[PDB]
């Protein structure tokens, strides 16, 4: 069963390009597109990710979407560029310059009639189609404004198949630019409705642990994207290796329909790490994708996975000990609502790796953060002429800021329910 | 004081008598009970096997009840499936429609955002 | 003067033929069937020819029918000694029997067989010339000597009323009898034959049985040791040949036709002796008291080396009461031969012998005895279903009842 | 004078194997057919129970019927199966599921038919047919269910004949099902109409003669069927050998039934084993030989038949048996006057030299439909388990109906227990 | 003749069916080609076995079985087996997607894509047998496939082959190995649904064959195979009496009649005895039976009155021996009856002897039983899934997966009411008369 990777603006298909590099290398599949691994589980379930063509050689079902042409020469430049098939990039004039309503509503609009071209032949030369996993930022306007736009417009011709995110959160940490905060809002106000599961990278985090913790002066976005590369990888696993589907995961994860936001996290960050420590270590704040304290709220559900040669018998004591030892942050409304998974192949470089999935209540710290930054601005109209421009009414902004307001009072109440 | 009267006397022996003191039927009722009682026994075999005809019609009956007990059972879980299956066939293709009339209805929306671009470029 | 016999059921059938080699014994008649003694080859008038028919072979044939509704007692006559002295037709057999069921020997499996029983028995009666009546030989409890006996009993009086009809019944002893039914069969068997017999010889078996093993010194008897002591009674008493004389001189009035027989002496004594022995209770063949009871005739069959004198010697030395309506007195017989008996047999060949048989009120004890057994059962009503269930009334248990009562206290009236 | 003999599912089918097994012995008979026995006696009324084959050979007058194929290849399988008649099993596969209603209504009438018609044919082989003879249990649905069914049928086509039935009695010591109680007072209500007589084997009374007058260890069924086997040879002990001057099946019924309902026997055996005539007696006299577990001295016998085989005096059995009744004699119902009556038969059973069997008809076998009937209300009042015959068209008035009938049988034999 | 149709469905039925066939193949001796020579009668005849097999002409045995699941992975695997050439293709029954652990997609969405195939070729099955008994349902209780396909299946088989004997072997949800959240809905969900179409569920729970595994045969973290294995040998024990011919047997309906007191009361548990590991008696195997520590379901038969047990054994086993145990057994204070029961026991012995998997954990023994046992304790598995579903259901958490997919918030409102009502009804016919 087959799933289709879309990648949108420049952080997107940075990301999703790097993403792309770190599975390819781990199903042993050189720039050159064959396969040159040495077992079997690296193609049992490659098809899922990559599709079959002549020459024995695989193609990864990805279409990458700007609508500033420059990004397109960026990716077939960076290392396994080629192995991309041409007839998937489908490239703009010029970027969005950050407005939301560019990528959504107008020159967006433009190019999406080609994008869901492109993603109509690819599904239809699929077996079974899974869903949609779309890496983007909701800071800019291309992935922010067009990417929104494109998860719409593919649920119109596909309602019953499953949406997955990989939203990059704006961090005033790694960028200046100032109507982030309108933008990510915007995209927030489409993805509770139109998703059916969300990966939130903060870039605030990504930024704290490359310098608090990785020690890292001045981190280049290169470094960051580091992160998000092994968390994907890892939350990517069990999909990509035999043994260990999309429904299912969002099925369990996802109590409720607007809470399908979660917060990742991986250990070991970059002597192999003990199931212990990879345990403490994934469920600690340091360790989380979001810059949110999961101290500071309740898991609804938790699914983790772990990588390399392991006993699961300890893997499951350790898992069952932090849950207890930790009992009060866990709701009781939800019983068996931490799972884990174990697969043998570990990452690249690494023996011992752990990738944490949570459906935390905490994650309303990072919508607050967003909802004041927007409010600030909002409060005195700032900029809102760039949107109104465009042909959007300031009714939409209230919309967007309203219904983002219910999500983290939503994941208030959660917090504060009672088993009776 | 015994007196003897001698009588048939002969060769193959005597005979005496000594003394001491001085001094219809009709064959047709018999034929009639005898019907009679074959009568009376056919009138028991009658009402036996009547008895036993009765027993007979509570089997027919018996049989008849199952009979009729796993034909509802069949019609009742026939008519209850179908039942259930049709609404939520309504319910699953109603929550699409209206998913769908709301996402048509965000392409309009989308359609007059960009026509009020337009007239706002006429400026 | 003819005389014709007839067997119903297995002990009427037992005692019949026990009776009949006595009498081949008694007349010299061979197994073959010839008889030396006998000159007139095909035919005569002599007195054996009573009960024995001849061919023109010289075969001496017992005028005598076996009737039973099942065989196995029969075919013991088929395949027997004595078994050519009886043509093919004489024996007659069901295969279902009346399963100690007067009404169903009686109303149910009798009608089926009684007209072919009358036919044989007529074709009998077409050789003799000379028909006195009839002897009948039956057992009161068993389901056809009850049942069939009595049907056949009204059905011979309608087509015979001419000749005269003496039953040779068998009364049932709890010691020797097979059937808990048998006191029900006794007194509906003789409600209904009655009013048909002229005269009825009754035995107690276990009188017989008693005498047997006292008399004799036998620790338990065999039916056939029984079965021979009776046929010395019967053959006493049949040795008589009247007919009318039996009807008239020992019954004087019909209904109390029942006398008892006293044979004497039974060994392994003086004519005064076995004259004396008889008028002993522990001779008799039915257990009773002719102590309180009262004689009404005494007829005195003797057999071997007695002459008259010392007949009158012996009845003068003995004090017994008679009814006050009959001559107080004994007719007396003699049959000068030696009473015969089975070479071999359990009883020796004695020089005389005497066969008292004698009228006395006394023989009500026994009714009274086999009355208040079927009281017991009939006031709750046990086994009554199995004759209904053969159609017969019910109220026929009653009226055999009551007319029971009736004789007995008939025979009270005339104590 | 011929009796068919029917066996009825699995106890029915076992029992009726031994039975046949053990007179075919006592009779000579070896499992080809054939006779090879040193006594003449053995076959003067061997037609009684068996036919004579072309092949110098005989075969029982026998039927096997089954819902399940299971038990009749088992006795096919047994030392004597070969004897059988291969036509005369009637055998279903859908069985009975330990259910009195699938036996007696749904399932068994789709058998009951073609059992009638091998019934029809083998009556049609007999020159005078006396009855019947129904080896079954009461506690299945088989022998249960279809048993009495099948009873009722033959008695519609041949009302006039003698049918006997016997019927082991259901008791948890040893037990098939949980719902003996009311397959068990379910066909009771049926043996009191269509049957002239039913001997009680009662499986309590097996066990418990088995366990503790016997060995003190667990018995089998074969030690079980054994108990039952030998107490048949027994009671047929005078209809299979000469010498009984009063042997056929409507004589016994005439004169061990006083009413239409009291219709039940205790049997009895002596000695148990896997003597003396006054032990032979004495012994037969005992509850614990009685094959029914009731106790005589809680009743008092209305009538009673003795039989003894072996050789010995007559005269001693005759006294014994009249000083064994005069020294209980309050124990006898006086209003029926000489209701005790024996038999001897100088063949005796093959493994002894000289036994004794025993049919009582007395009141104390309330006793054992006391059992039934209480067991059956522990559970009718509860309504447990109901649900299984109610869905096969049954309803909860004939169970009513059925216990109503066995507690007046009950009163019954008590009624004339005070009389 | 006396057929039975296996029909397993969903991973853990498929899994488990595959496991108790292979153990069926190593008992009655039938080769991975579909040989078996032990069979003179070629293509045909009545002997025991075929009950559960047929014959094809060149000698091939095929079971009677049918093996759906709505995702083929599993299927495949078997498919690929050492056992393939045993199914006639079609046999194996596979959709694309599977019901994601959503009972609605199972029963609804998913389901009717590929009901009616499943349903043609179990006619095709019944068309095959001389007499049909019933059907064996293997499936789990908290699965998609398992509890949607499952009741979708078992409402058909009523229609299409009326109240003809339907009986279940299911695997309760179990934490230790619970593999979804959304169990105790899915379980909730099955058991309404299925409870007016089944004529008795022999039940086991995971955790507790996992225990007895992990304390019985010293495996840290058994495997599924293992779980999966000792299964085999309980459902051998069940169909053995049918399989083999046997001094003493206990058919379907046998099985209902005396294990199930009335309708709604015919979930019985599971036990065997004895489970030793590769490095005896007869009383000794039957009271481990009683033993709570050894019960196939987190349940304290202790806490209940037992309603009837059903003890099956196979091997060195014979009448006289078992009447004991049960003997020795009835006098157990510890073990108390309902009593409205006053016989509770039935009893089938089969003297072939049991059989492993060579090379597997479990050891090879001379002699075994398995009870099954209907007790009120059994209420308690079924509170502690209820409490679960109410935990979620009070704040309606997943409810949308379902509502997306056609079911109505009544449906599960009426299911747990009818659950609750079959608590109180374990708890009333515990009540003494
Ligand atoms: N972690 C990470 N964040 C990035 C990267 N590139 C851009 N971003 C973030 O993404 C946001 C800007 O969105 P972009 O992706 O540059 O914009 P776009 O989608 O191309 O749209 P336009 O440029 O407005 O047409 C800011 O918050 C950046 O910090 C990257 O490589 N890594
Ligand atoms: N003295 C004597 N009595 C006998 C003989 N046979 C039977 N009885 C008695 O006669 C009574 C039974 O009558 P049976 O002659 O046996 O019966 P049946 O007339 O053949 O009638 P069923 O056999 O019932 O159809 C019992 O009291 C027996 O003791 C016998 O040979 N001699
Ligand atoms: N004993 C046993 N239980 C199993 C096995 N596989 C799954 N289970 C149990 O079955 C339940 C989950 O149902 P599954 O069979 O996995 O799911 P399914 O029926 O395929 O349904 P979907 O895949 O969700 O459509 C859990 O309780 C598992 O522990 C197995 O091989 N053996
Ligand atoms: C609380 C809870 C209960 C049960 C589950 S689970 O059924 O889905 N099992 C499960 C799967 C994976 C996994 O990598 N799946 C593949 C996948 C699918 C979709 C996406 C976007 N990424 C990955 C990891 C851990 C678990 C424990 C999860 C959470
Ligand atoms: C109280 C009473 C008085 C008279 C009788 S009796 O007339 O029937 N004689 C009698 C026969 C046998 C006997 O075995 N018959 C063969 C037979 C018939 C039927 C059956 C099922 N089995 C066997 C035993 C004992 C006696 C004493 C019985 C009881
Ligand atoms: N004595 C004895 N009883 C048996 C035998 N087989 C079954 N039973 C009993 O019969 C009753 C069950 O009836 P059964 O014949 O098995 O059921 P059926 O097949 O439907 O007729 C229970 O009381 C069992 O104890 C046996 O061989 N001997
Ligand atoms: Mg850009
Ligand atoms: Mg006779
Ligand atoms: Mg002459
Ligand atoms: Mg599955
Ligand atoms: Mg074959
Ligand atoms: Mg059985």
């Amino acid at each position: 069963r087959e799933i289709v990777h879309i990648q949108a603006g420049q952080c997107g298909n940075q990301i999703g390009a790097k993403f792309w590099e770190v599975i390819s290398d781990e199903h042993g599949i050189d720039p050159t597109g064959s396969y040159h691994g040495d077992s079997d589980l690296q193609l049992e379930r490659i098809n899922v990710y990559y599709n079959e063509a002549t020459g024995n050689k695989y193609v990864p079902r990805a279409i990458l979407v700007d609508l500033e042409p420059g990004t397109m020469d960026s990716v077939r430049s960076g290392p396994f560029g080629q192995i991309f098939r041409p007839d998937n990039f489908v490239f703009g004039q010029s970027g969005a310059g950050n407005n939301w309503a560019k990528g959504h509503y107008t020159e967006g609009a433009e190019l999406v009639d080609s994008v869901l071209d492109v993603v109509r032949k690819e599904s239809e030369s699929c077996d079974c189609l899974q869903g949609f996993q779309l890496t983007h930022s909701l800071g800019g306007g291309t992935g922010s404004g067009m990417g929104t736009l494109l998860i719409s417009k593919i649920r119109e011709e596909y309602p019953d198949r499953i949406m997955n995110t990989f939203s990059v959160m704006p961090s005033p940490k790694v960028s200046d630019t100032v109507v982030e905060p309108y933008n990510a809002t915007l995209s927030v106000h489409q993805l509770v409705e139109n998703t059916d599961e969300t990966y939130c990278i903060d870039n605030e985090a990504l930024y704290d642990i490359c310098f608090r913790t990785l020690k890292l002066t001045t981190p280049t976005y290169g470094d960051l994207n580091h992160l998000v590369s092994a968390t994907m990888s890892g939350v990517t696993t069990c999909l990509r290796f035999p043994g260990q589907d999309l429904r299912k995961l969002a099925v369990n994860m996802v109590p409720f329909p607007r809470l399908h936001f979660f917060m990742p996290g991986f250990a070991p960050l970059t002597r192999a790490l003990t199931v212990p420590e990879l345990t403490q270590q994934m469920f600690d704040s340091k360790n989380m994708m979001a810059a949110c304290d999961p101290r500071h709220g309740r898991y609804l559900t938790v699914a983790a996975i772990f990588r390399g040669r392991m006993s699961m018998k300890e893997v499951d004591e350790q898992m069952l000990n932090v849950q207890n030892k930790n009992s009060s942050y866990f709701v009781e409304w939800i019983p068996n609502n931490v799972k884990t998974a174990v697969c043998d192949i570990p990452p690249r470089g690494l023996k011992m790796s752990a990738t944490f999935i949570g459906n935390s209540t905490a994650i309303q710290e990072l919508f607050k953060r967003i909802s004041e930054q927007f409010t600030a601005m909002f409060r005195r109209k700032a900029f809102l002429h760039w949107y109104t421009g465009e042909g959007m009414d300031e009714m939409e902004f209230t919309e967007a800021e309203s219904n983002m307001n219910d999500l983290v009072s939503e994941y208030q109440q959660y917090q504060d329910a009672t088993a009776d | 004081d015994m007196e003897v009267i001698e009588l048939n006397k002969c060769t193959s022996g005597q005979s005496f008598e000594v003394i001491l003191k001085p001094p219809d039927p009709s064959l047709e009722e018999i034929q009639k009970k005898l019907e009679a009682a074959e009568e009376r026994r056919k009138y028991q075999e009658a009402e036996l096997l009547k008895h036993l005809a009765e027993k007979r019609e509570h089997e027919r009956e018996v049989i008849q009840k199952a009979i009729e007990e796993n034909n509802n059972f069949i019609k009742m879980a026939k008519e209850k499936l179908a039942q259930k299956m049709e609404s939520n066939k309504e319910n699953r293709e109603a929550h699409l429609a209206a998913m769908l009339e709301r996402l048509q209805e965000k392409d309009k929306h989308a359609e007059e955002v960009r026509k009020n671009k337009e007239l706002k470029e006429e400026a | 003067r003819e005389c014709i016999s007839i067997h119903v059921g297995q002990a009427g059938v037992q005692i019949g033929n026990a009776c009949w080699e006595l009498y081949c014994l008694e007349h010299g008649i061979q197994p073959d069937g010839q008889m030396p003694s006998d000159k007139t080859i095909g035919g005569g008038d002599d007195s054996f020819n009573t009960f024995f028919s001849e061919t023109g072979a010289g075969k001496h044939v017992p005028r005598a029918v076996f009737v039973d509704l099942e065989p196995t007692v029969i075919d013991e006559v088929r395949t027997g000694t004595y078994r050519q002295l009886f043509h093919p037709e004489q024996l007659i057999t069901g295969k279902e029997d009346a399963a100690n069921n007067y009404a169903r020997g009686h109303y149910t499996i009798g009608k089926e067989i009684i007209d072919l029983v009358l036919d044989r028995i007529r074709k009998l009666a077409d050789q003799c010339t000379g028909l006195q009546g009839f002897l009948v030989f039956h057992s009161f409890g068993g389901g056809t000597g009850s049942g069939f006996t009595s049907l056949l009993m009204e059905r011979l009086s309608v087509d015979y009323g001419k000749k005269s009809k003496l039953e040779f019944s068998i009364y049932p002893a709890p010691q020797v009898s097979t059937a808990v039914v048998e006191p029900y069969n006794s007194i509906l068997t003789t409600h209904t034959t009655l009013e048909h017999s002229d005269c009825a010889f009754m035995v107690d078996n276990e009188a017989i049985y008693d005498i047997c093993r006292r008399n004799l010194d036998i620790e338990r008897p065999t039916y056939t040791n029984l079965n021979r002591l009776i046929s010395q009674i019967v053959s006493s008493i049949t040795a008589s040949l009247d007919l009318t004389e039996f009807q008239t001189n020992l019954v004087p009035y019909p209904r109390i036709h029942f006398p008892l027989a006293t044979y004497a002496p039974v060994i392994s004594l003086s004519v005064a002796e076995i004259t004396n022995a008889c008028f002993e209770p522990a001779n008799q063949m039915v257990k009773c008291d002719p102590r309180h009871g009262k004689y009404m005739a005494c007829c005195l069959l003797y057999r071997g080396d007695v002459v008259p004198k010392d007949v009158n010697a012996a009845i003068a030395t003995i004090s017994i009461q008679f009814v006050d309506w009959c001559p107080t007195g004994f007719k007396v017989g003699i049959n000068y031969q030696p009473p015969t008996v089975v070479p071999g047999g359990d009883l020796a060949k004695v020089q005389r012998a005497v066969c008292m048989l004698s009228n006395t009120t006394a023989i009500a004890e026994a009714w009274a005895r086999l009355d208040h057994k079927f009281d017991l059962m009939y006031a709750k009503r046990a086994f009554v279903h199995w004759y209904v269930g053969e159609g017969m009334e019910e109220g026929e248990f009653s009226e055999a009842r009551e007319d029971m009562a009736a004789l007995e206290k008939d025979y009270e009236e005339v104590g």
